[PDB]
């Protein structure tokens, strides 16, 4: 009946978890990075654009 | 995809006769057609296009007035009417498949002719013979007298290779990208001045090649580069 | 007995929730308070694609970032061309209740389905110069909502079954089934394509490992129902809305959900969410007719889109970030910059 | 300006946008109807007596009808799961909501009265109109005819009521059903009439199993529902 | 022919002051509302967007009018601007009478015929339809200015548009604005609705209250369109076929313009019958 929601539930909790600090990190990390290739985020020089 | 042509033969000059094209295997009425001619020896010539719903209607200089194009859809079937024949309309003339949208493959699919005998950017092809073995590489160039790249990007050559007694076969268009069912040993690239690679050359690729434009009508080919063994 | 399993399940659900709250060492938006906000997003329309004949309700970029299928409640997508507005392909469907289109990454294929229960696969580059029907999947007891491709001979669908599914393209037969207590409503593929993430109506998005076929993960937190998903870009982290007017970022790997973007002046659920190219920018579109970009990392709310005279059912970030295409209820798509 | 293989996608843009006129001519003039029911409710046997006079897990099943040459796509949802309130939203644009009730099952009966009340106040119907079709009219006849189950057992509101003055009874049937069924209706209308404003309408009609003429009145509701709209629309209220 | 104008001078500027302060912005508020039904798929939009162009065409030429009647009716403008404000004044309100016929046609179409005649409810057929109407413009602008029109009295005043002792080129036009234009008209809104008043008080499921609401909107838009145009028309005949000599021009002068007056309050009312009563304009107001 419920032992299947307990073995998912068992798989599910034995996992690595960082921390959220790290996350948050990571997630500034990607976005910095990619930061100059984001046209919408950094406007393009409207010359470069096809849309212009 | 088939495309059968009939209606030609021997006519008297001066007189008139009427090119039917069969087509049969493939949506007719969303493709543009061409008819291509091309002489006895010579190489390949634009006659005439039309357009998907009849609306946009292209003759060549040397047919202009006296050909007419006309197409059925419900009844698949293409029509070039010719009035006033004379000796240079000796050829034959091959009906040819184009779509335009984007990333489709205009002049993809070529018929099998009708032989008819009475009784502009420049394209040049300075190597009309090439001496080739298999197994080699071999590169074919052409010549545009004005640039094929267009503002939006796309440099419109076309590549064919005409096999003995075959209709030619598309290999490249847009002057970089390959048909399909060509090998990939096929590759070509270009600016005015252009190239057709082939390497690890089999037996199947002897024939001449052409290069073509459609840049704008009307659409020029080049003399030919025959390649045999 | 009964009991015994249902307390086992209550104290691991503790154990979970215990674990997931001893990892909150320092919420984003207080690491986020430092970082500068991106500031006022003035997106504006370049391109209207018109020509859908009642309301859009899925969109999908090409791989390309220039040809859009959109599928409306006509029986029809549409293969735009974004950059001259030229409608490459009208392809009619037999099936007028269309709820999801997925454009294939080759090129190829498109997809769609709705309350027909079936995906439908038509094949674009073919020796006719028709688009014609590739296939028809079925399986599924529910409409299909999201539909997603992995390359050209798989496909994972989400259906109201409370099911999603992966599929073989060759023999359309469902390669592996995924079971969620409510109707799927979005789906989201990792660009390792590896893992998906997604959403149902029971405020709950599960993480599933596509080769193996099980749950990976749960995350919970919404209120309401589930509408959109999406994958941050670097594939560790997801973004969904929901009907409670709220979008949620969650990370898989710290297992717990980051970050809440919310405003008390939208009290409409959120149909669409789409992630910029860097992550930066998170846009949702919203049943007030607007699509609201916010900065992902602050929730600041940092631009609008208000071009649509009915709901923002789709929207799509190009593969390039160049523009960001979102197709509304007003029989409308809209391209933006 | 343009190339000629981009002249040549402009005309085929140009074709596709002439095809997708000629679709919306027909779109325009075919009028989307949503089926709503019950197991209990004859809805299966309206479709079948509607389509006749006129795969597996397939969740939508479009039954095309035609009267005074305009057309109908009736929607029926089959393979679906309990839940309703998603694919719901997909309907928000269509003519109607055929709501058919099984008159004759009092057990059932408020299960019927809070379906249709989610329906009426749904967020996405608001501008929709129900035609309500009491089914099982002859069951209803002859259950309060030979009266063994009463209605008063179920709904404890059946003894303080009296059948309301502009009433249409059909010839030579007896006053007890005409308050039976009256009551039904009224307590669905009451249930429409409670909120909606003046968006949406219940059109109520006293149906049978072999009634050949409800296409005729779904004809009739979807005219006055458009009438209605195009009152709206062309600004006359 | 010595014909005095005094209420050109009492009566006349007070109108067009009043008609051109409350229709400019009422007639700018109803073009921006008949775009935004433009904007949605709404054959009406076309109508009411060309109505309120027409009026707005009036009013523009409303101020010319009343600097001439404030300098004791000197039409000192040239041979020109008399010519286009006469126009503008006499044989622009026939396009005005066209387009609220040509709204309350697709109104008994939309509302009596719910089913059919779906082509000629597009917006195509209502640009067709606009077009043609203007056409009528232009092809009756230039009918007029094929005449002269501007008279000396006896005080020097250059009378513009209006000849009293009339012409024999009128008495034969003034039959023609009459039978069409407004008799013609007339019978249109008086077939379409109470068509439409059939198709109301016939339908099932709008509550009395908006039925008697809708039926007395109809009244109100008949009556002002009456109100406003057949005392000017009836005053036309009555001018074209017992004038005969300048004893009947000064009898009936002051009753003609003042009929000519009450023709100016259309442009006025008509973005009240037509937009600011409907219910879709008060939730973007």
């Amino acid at each position: 009946q419920a032992r299947k929601l307990v073995e998912q539930l068992k798989m599910e909790a034995n996992i690595d978890r960082i921390k959220v600090s790290k996350a948050a990190a990571d997630l500034m990390a990607y976005c910095e990075a990619h930061a100059k290739e984001d046209p919408l985020l950094t406007p393009v020089p409207a010359s470069e654009n096809p849309f212009r | 995809v088939q495309l059968v042509e009939s209606g030609g033969g021997l006519v008297q000059p001066g007189g008139s006769r009427k090119l039917s094209c069969s087509a049969s295997g493939f949506a007719f009425s969303s493709f543009g057609m061409h008819w291509v001619r091309q002489a006895p020896e010579k190489g390949l010539e634009w006659v005439a296009y039309i357009s998907s719903g009849s609306g946009t209607i292209y003759y060549a200089d040397t047919v202009k007035g006296r050909f007419t194009i006309s197409r059925d859809d419900p009844k698949n079937t293409l029509f070039l009417q010719m009035t006033s024949l004379r000796s240079e309309d000796t050829a034959m003339y091959y009906c040819v498949r184009s779509i335009y949208y984007y990333g489709s493959s205009p002049f993809d699919f070529w018929g099998q002719g009708t032989t008819l005998t009475v009784s502009d950017i420049v394209m040049t092809q300075a190597t009309s013979s090439v001496p080739v073995t298999p197994g080699e590489s071999v590169s074919i160039s052409c010549r545009s007298s004005k640039s094929l790249l267009h503002s939006n990007g796309n440099t419109y050559l076309y590549w064919f290779l005409q096999r003995p007694g075959q209709s030619p076969q598309l290999l490249i268009y847009r002057m970089s990208n390959l048909a399909s069912g060509v090998p990939d040993r096929f590759s070509g690239s270009g600016s005015t001045a252009f190239t057709l690679t082939i390497s690890r050359l089999e037996a199947e690729d002897v024939g001449v090649y052409y290069c073509m434009q459609h840049l704008e009508y009307p659409l020029t080919f080049g003399a030919g580069t025959k390649l045999e063994l | 007995e009964l009991d015994q399993l249902r307390q086992e399940a209550e104290q691991l659900k503790n154990q979970i929730r215990d674990a997931r709250k001893a990892c909150a060492d320092a919420t984003l938006s207080q690491i986020t308070n430092n970082i500068d906000p991106v500031g006022r997003i003035q997106m504006r329309t370049r391109r209207t694609l018109r020509g859908h004949l009642a309301k859009i309700y899925a969109m999908h970029w090409g791989t390309d970032s220039r040809l859009l299928v959109s599928a409306s409640q006509d029986g029809k997508l549409i293969i735009w061309d974004s950059y001259t507005t030229n409608k490459v392909h009208a392809i009619p469907l037999r099936s007028s209740w269309v709820m999801t289109c997925a454009y294939a990454p080759s090129g190829n294929y498109v997809a769609c389905g709705g309350l027909d229960n079936i995906c439908s696969i038509y094949n674009l580059k073919t020796r006719e110069g028709n688009v014609r029907v590739s296939r028809e999947l079925a399986g599924h007891t529910g409409y299909l909502s999201c539909c997603r491709f992995l390359d050209d001979n798989q496909i994972v669908t989400s259906s109201g079954d409370t099911t999603c599914a992966l599929w073989d393209i060759e023999t359309g037969q469902q390669t592996t089934t995924f079971t969620h207590t409510g109707d799927v409503m979005s789906l989201s593929l990792a660009p390792d394509t590896r893992l998906f993430v997604s959403g149902a109506c029971d405020a709950s998005a599960k993480l599933w490992d596509v080769r193996e076929g099980m749950c990976r993960q749960t995350f919970t937190g919404h209120e309401s129902d589930i509408n959109a998903i999406c994958f941050f870009p670097n594939g560790n982290a997801f973004a969904t809305g929901s009907d409670d007017a709220t979008c949620r970022l969650f990370d898989l790997r710290a297992d717990q959900e980051l970050m809440t973007y919310s405003h008390d002046n939208i009290i409409c659920g959120i149909t669409s969410v789409s992630f910029s190219k860097s992550g930066r920018l998170l846009l949702a579109g919203y049943d007030d007719f607007n699509c609201n970009v916010w900065d992902a990392l602050k929730a600041d709310r940092a631009g609008v889109l208000a071009g649509h005279d009915n709901r923002v059912s789709c929207l799509g970030v190009t593969d390039d970030g160049m523009a960001v295409a979102t197709g509304s209820w007003d029989s409308f798509l809209k391209i933006w910059n | 300006t343009l190339s000629a293989e981009d002249k040549a996608a402009v005309e085929r843009s140009k074709m596709i946008e002439k095809q997708l006129q000629k679709d919306k001519q027909v779109y325009r003039a075919t009028h989307r109807l949503l089926l709503l029911g019950a197991d209990n409710s004859g809805k299966s046997t309206i479709v079948k007596q509607m389509r006749i006079y006129h795969v597996k897990t397939s969740g939508i099943f479009e039954t095309k009808f035609q009267v005074d040459k305009v057309n109908f796509h009736m929607f029926d949802v089959g393979a679906q799961r309990d839940e309703r309130r998603k694919w719901i939203q997909c309907f928000n644009d269509v003519t109607a909501i055929i709501f058919v009730v099984d008159s004759s099952d009092y057990n059932r009966l408020q299960e019927a009265l809070n379906d249709f009340k989610s329906i009426w106040n749904n967020r996405w119907l608001r501008t929709i109109s129900v035609i309500l079709f009491l089914n099982k009219q002859d069951l209803l006849a002859e259950k309060v005819l030979a009266g063994k189950s009463k209605i008063e057992d179920y709904f404890p509101e059946f003894a303080r009521y009296t059948t309301p003055e502009d009433a249409t009874p059909e010839p030579g049937e007896d006053p007890r059903v005409t308050r039976a069924k009256y009551f039904i209706r009224d307590e669905f209308l009451r249930i429409s009439t409670a909120s909606g404003d003046g968006r949406h309408y219940c059109y109520p009609h006293f149906t049978c199993s072999v009634d050949t003429e409800n296409a005729r009145r779904i004809f009739n509701d979807c005219r006055d529902i458009i009438q209605r709209m195009h009152l709206r629309q062309y600004e006359l209220l | 022919c010595t014909i005095d104008h005094t209420i050109h001078q009492t009566l006349a500027p007070v109108v067009y002051v009043t008609v051109l302060v409350v229709g400019f912005p009422a007639n700018c508020l109803s073009l921006y509302f008949g775009y935004l039904q433009i904007k949605a798929r709404n054959e009406l939009g076309v109508y009411l967007c060309n109505l309120t162009v027409a009026d707005l065409f009036y009013i523009c030429s409303l101020p010319f009018w009343l600097q001439y009647v404030l300098q004791h009716d000197n039409w000192s403008h040239g041979d020109l601007s008399c010519q286009v404000c006469g126009i503008l004044l006499y044989e622009n309100i026939y396009i005005s009478v066209g387009f609220l016929c040509c709204i309350s046609v697709d109104r008994y179409l939309a509302v009596a015929h719910p089913f059919r005649f779906h082509q000629f409810r597009t917006l195509k057929a209502a640009v067709g339809v606009s077009v043609v109407i203007w056409a009528k413009e232009l092809l009756t602008s230039i009918y007029f200015l094929m005449h002269e029109e501007v008279i000396e009295d006896e005080n020097q005043h250059r009378v513009c548009f209006e000849h009293y002792p009339i012409q024999a080129w009128q008495r034969a036009i003034n039959y023609y604005r009459f039978l069409v234009g407004f008799l013609f008209p007339i019978c249109l809104l008086l077939a379409s609705y109470q068509g439409i008043l059939r198709a109301v008080r016939r339908s099932h499921g709008t509550q009395k209250s908006r039925k008697d609401q809708i039926q007395r909107l109809v009244l109100s838009t008949v009556v002002i369109f009456l109100a406003c145009f057949l005392p000017y028309h009836v005053l036309l005949l009555v001018r074209s076929v017992w004038e005969a000599s300048c004893d009947f021009a000064k009898g009936v002068f002051n009753a003609y313009h003042f009929s000519l007056l009450l023709t100016s309050f259309n442009c006025v009312a008509d973005p009240v019958l037509y937009c600011f009563v409907s219910e879709t304009t008060h939730r973007d107001l």
